[PDB]
């Protein structure tokens, strides 16, 4: 909250997640997912990706 | 948006973002220029509240209107307490319950130890900021005393920092337009009278002759810019006359730039940088639209030669009405000085100038010279103190003092200029028609070889009426030099500053004769000299007769004993009008 | 004819004067040349036989000994400190457009006077070298406008440490020299800037009046309506009768600072 | 938890296993010295009592 309010400019590179394998399993010889929850805060983006995908 | 920081952080949110960016296109396709284009902090706030207070379905206006200002308070107290993340105690203390489904309020739950608690939370701080200057401009246990001077104070010190935002975003709303359009949107009438409240604040720190507390006025002209009212700003910036800003960011630049383009009143003016031209550009673009400025401080600012340039060019508006500029430290050299003497000749408003310590050199006197001469040059007053010049240039300058209508008073001390500079100088200063009036060669290395010429140059021109030789070992001979020509009747010196000067006690009667023939001289600084207890006490002796015309004697740093000092204390009160420092 | 030999870095004839910079009652310095380097130095020279005790000189040599270790960017740089011509000679940097004794005169001929922004970005550089140096447990025997010294860059370095021009409320009853006497000389610096002028002058230039009004602490306040509330009650503090009552080195500095961000 | 022996014994309990394990995850995890940690046999009942009821 506080710092993106100040600018939150730092250089803070993550690792991303994909969409193809949203449902994949965690490992490689599980199960896979059969529920995912996106959340987000009021209009951020939620329709819009579901449109999308 | 990128100048902006509150907003370019908050754009993260895609609707937030094209709230932003329609704003844009709007300016783009409706014919205007965006680089005057404004975009405040508070309008993209507001798009954002209406956009998420769609009606879902035509029911509880009055509900939605109660768990808006219940949703406002929170903010309001949450700010006060600085409580970033709230509970759900706190959510039912302040009126609510559900309803409000996160628009602004995300369930944040945190786990700690065994089980995970709801710990509410806003969107941004800002965010919150936002919702709290909303709850102070609306109209209505207890959240904190509406008093919009109590919280403007609360912004104004108390360690309070943490209240500019919400400032900011209550003058946003305190906007007229945008104050209706809530109203629309809301169906809940506003108060004005907030709005005159903080006009009378602006006053009383305008009338708080450079408080800065807190307040202060970039934080005024911010608040200003993000209340975008003209009206309002014009109103309110007349108690601005003196000012004194400094910029580190592009957006002080704007907020300074559209506060003086509003500000009507203004005739002081002291601006700082740090950290160019491109924002300078429009900067003195609008300051050369103004047309009530009087004063421009631009010293101790590295404005180089495009600076210089751009300063120059904004000058050369027809419509500039800058009349005095002083241009102390600022990096300045002789490239520079080419278009100071285009201004110099263009300009006919120009009326003084300093440029103390401007590496102008030998080829910038030249240059500056050529506009000097100019018929149009209307210059009076000129300071080029440590300019690093030298006798070469002394030829140009005794040109220009020739040669002007306008120049009066030059002071070229701290340079190299020489006993041949100063021969050079008094051969066109003795014309009679010279209009040289106060000449002050600091530090200037003078002799008492150039003493005989400045004392004929004294009995010759009738104009000069000051004169400062500080810094110059002139000795004895020297001393007597000058006395030969001040004693002149033609002589209409009136201050004569001699500190450091290399004087002996052998010059105590030159000044004694001195004091009893000269009939023009008022003041006389002499300090620095061993002059001596016997010199002093023949001073004094010619002092107290009542011929002394002169009223002003400095004897600084001179050491003297306590019959000494008694004496200087018995003729200062016998003659009150003629004063003698001396202090310890 | 036959000069000094030019072997060590401590001897006149490395040295040539270019001229008087000034002449001081305690000091009087030239602007030479060191002949063996060849750069302009000041050379300071002090008559150590008029006021020499032999109780106080020796000791002032073993001090100054330390100074050229003395390494801060806002302090003047401490070259050579020997003895020769019956005199002392003390090889310092030189700075010769930057003196804020004569800048005061320079600015009061014109009625307009110094801006608080350029006051206090020289007064943080002024508390940085007075808090390095006390730190180390050294002092600034005397500051005043003609012993600090600026720069083009806009540096601001002190000059060389020395009735003085700053009386201390310890010097009068005298007692000592402390920490707080450093802090009001300063404060006293900081109204002369503000002022163009000391905050103790007036027409009664006796010793007694003058001494009285330094223990009663009273002078006509800077003007509030071009200088600030914070400056303005922060040379009060640093001007006080009390050694106590005067804000620390690090304070004033940390105040400095604050202001000029 | 080796240390204290109250609590060695008693932690075969799986429930009350874990209940002091994530106690000591939340402590690495929120930037605190375990070297210094404390973990009092008190707080581990309170949470299995809780947890039950
Ligand atoms: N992937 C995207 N790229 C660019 N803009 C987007 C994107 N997704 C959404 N937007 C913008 O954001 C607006 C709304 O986004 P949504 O995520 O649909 O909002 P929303 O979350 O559905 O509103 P809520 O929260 O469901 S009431 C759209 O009108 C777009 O202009
Ligand atoms: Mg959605």
């Amino acid at each position: 909250l506080l710092a993106i309010g100040k600018t939150k400019t730092c250089e803070s590179p993550v690792s991303p997640i994909k969409m193809e394998l949203l449902f994949d399993p965690d490992d490689e010889h599980s199960e896979p997912v059969h529920t995912v929850v996106f959340q987000g805060a009021a209009g951020i983006g939620k329709t819009i990706l579901a449109r999308k995908m | 948006i990128q100048e902006n920081e509150v907003l370019f952080t908050m754009c993260f949110i895609p609707l937030v973002c094209w709230i932003v960016c329609t704003g844009l296109k709007q300016q783009m396709e409706s014919g205007k220029s965006l680089a005057q284009t404004s975009k405040t902090t508070t309008a993209v706030y507001v798009f954002f509240l209406s956009s998420l207070l769609q009606p879902r379905g035509g029911s509880q206006e009055h509900g939605l209107c109660a768990h808006l200002w219940g949703l406002c308070s929170l903010a309001a107290d949450g700010i006060w307490n600085q409580k970033i993340l709230f509970e759900e105690s706190d959510l039912r203390n302040h009126g609510l319950q559900k309803a409000d489904v996160s628009a602004f309020l995300r369930m944040n739950l945190f786990q700690k130890e065994v089980d995970c608690e709801k710990f509410y939370s806003f969107i941004h701080m800002t965010f919150q900021e936002f919702f709290a200057a909303m709850y102070y401009l609306l109209e209505e246990l207890k959240l904190p005393s509406r008093d919009v001077t109590v919280l403007l104070e609360n912004y104004g010190k108390f360690e309070k920092g943490y209240l500019i935002f919400v400032v900011r975003f209550l003058f946003g709303l305190v906007n007229q337009e945008r104050t209706s359009y809530l109203e629309k949107k809301l169906s809940c009438k506003i108060s004005q009278q907030i709005r005159l409240e903080l006009l009378k604040w602006i006053e009383v720190k305008a009338k708080a002759k450079k408080l800065q507390i807190q307040p202060s006025q970039l934080e005024l002209f911010y608040c200003l810019y993000e209340m975008q009212e003209e009206d309002f700003v014009q109103r309110a910036m007349d108690y601005f006359p003196k000012i004194e800003i400094n910029l580190s960011t592009r957006m002080d630049h704007m907020v300074s730039s559209f506060c003086i383009e509003n500000c009507h009143r203004v005739e002081s003016l002291s601006l700082g940088f740090l950290h160019t031209s491109s924002f300078c550009r429009g900067l003195f673009s609008v300051l050369s639209t103004s047309q009530s400025l009087t004063e421009l401080d631009l010293s101790d600012n590295s404005l180089g030669d495009p600076g210089m340039r751009v300063l120059c060019e904004t000058l050369q508006h027809p419509g500039c009405n800058i009349r005095r500029l002083w241009l102390g430290r600022c990096g300045l050299s002789h490239e520079c000085c080419f278009d100071i003497s285009l201004v110099l000749s263009s300009n006919q408003k120009l009326v003084e100038l300093d440029l103390s310590d401007n590496a102008l050199g030998d080829f910038g006197i030249r240059l500056l010279c050529v506009g000097l001469k100019h018929l149009l040059c209307n210059l009076k007053k000129l300071w080029l103190v440590s300019c690093c010049l030298t006798s070469a240039c002394c030829q140009d300058l005794a040109s220009v003092l020739s040669t002007s209508h306008s120049l009066t008073r030059l002071y070229v001390g701290e340079n190299a200029l020489g006993d041949s500079g100063v021969a050079i100088l008094c051969e066109k200063a003795k014309n009679p028609q010279c209009n040289l009036q106060k000449l002050g060669l600091v530090n200037s290395g003078l002799t008492s070889v150039c003493c005989s010429a400045l004392s004929s140059v004294l009995s010759t021109n009738q104009n000069l009426t000051h004169l400062y030789l500080r810094g110059n070992t002139l000795g004895d001979k020297g001393i007597k030099l000058l006395c030969e020509g001040l004693l002149h009747p033609d002589c209409k010196l009136q201050v004569l500053e001699l500190d450091n000067c290399n004087l002996t006690s052998h010059c105590c009667w030159d000044l004694s004769t001195l004091l009893t023939s000269s009939q023009s001289l008022r003041k006389l600084s002499l300090g620095n000299n061993d002059l001596g207890d016997l010199g002093v006490m023949m001073f004094c002796e010619v002092l107290k007769q009542q011929s002394c015309l002169l009223q002003n004697l400095g004897l600084s740093e001179m050491y003297f004993n306590y019959e000494t000092k008694s004496a200087l204390e018995t003729l200062q009160e016998e003659k009150p009008e003629l004063t003698v420092v001396f202090e310890p | 004819k036959a000069l000094r030999p030019d072997m060590g870095y401590n001897t006149l004839a490395n040295f040539r004067i270019e001229k008087k910079i000034g002449r001081g009652q305690f000091s009087e310095v030239y602007r030479a040349a060191c002949l063996l380097d060849g750069v302009p130095v000041a050379l300071k020279k002090v008559q150590i036989f008029d006021l020499m005790d032999a109780k106080a000189r020796a000791d002032c040599i073993k001090e100054i000994d330390l100074l050229k270790q003395l390494n801060h960017p806002n302090v003047i740089k401490y070259y050579a400190s020997f003895i020769e011509d019956n005199e002392l000679n003390i090889v310092l940097e030189l700075a010769d457009a930057g003196d804020l004794s004569r800048m005061i005169k320079h600015f009061k001929k014109q009625k307009r006077l110094i801006p608080e922004r350029t006051v206090w970005k020289y007064f943080v550089q002024l508390c940085s070298a007075l808090e390095h140096m006390h730190s180390r447990r050294v002092m600034h025997r005397d500051i005043k406008p003609a012993n600090v010294f600026i720069t083009a860059t806009g540096v601001v370095k002190l000059g060389d440490l020395g009735t003085p021009y700053y009386m201390s409320p310890e010097r009068i009853h005298e007692n000592g020299y402390n920490f707080k006497s450093d802090i009001w000389s300063l404060g006293c610096l900081l109204y002369e800037m503000a002022a163009l002028q000391s905050p103790f002058y007036g027409d009664k230039m006796n010793l007694y009046s003058l001494c009285k009004k330094i223990e009663q602490c009273d002078y006509p306040p800077l003007p509030s309506d071009h200088y600030s509330e914070e400056l303005r009650q922060l040379v009060n503090m640093c001007i006080n009768p009390d050694p106590e009552k005067r804000p620390d080195v690090t304070y004033v500095y940390d105040v400095a600072k604050r202001m000029h961000a």
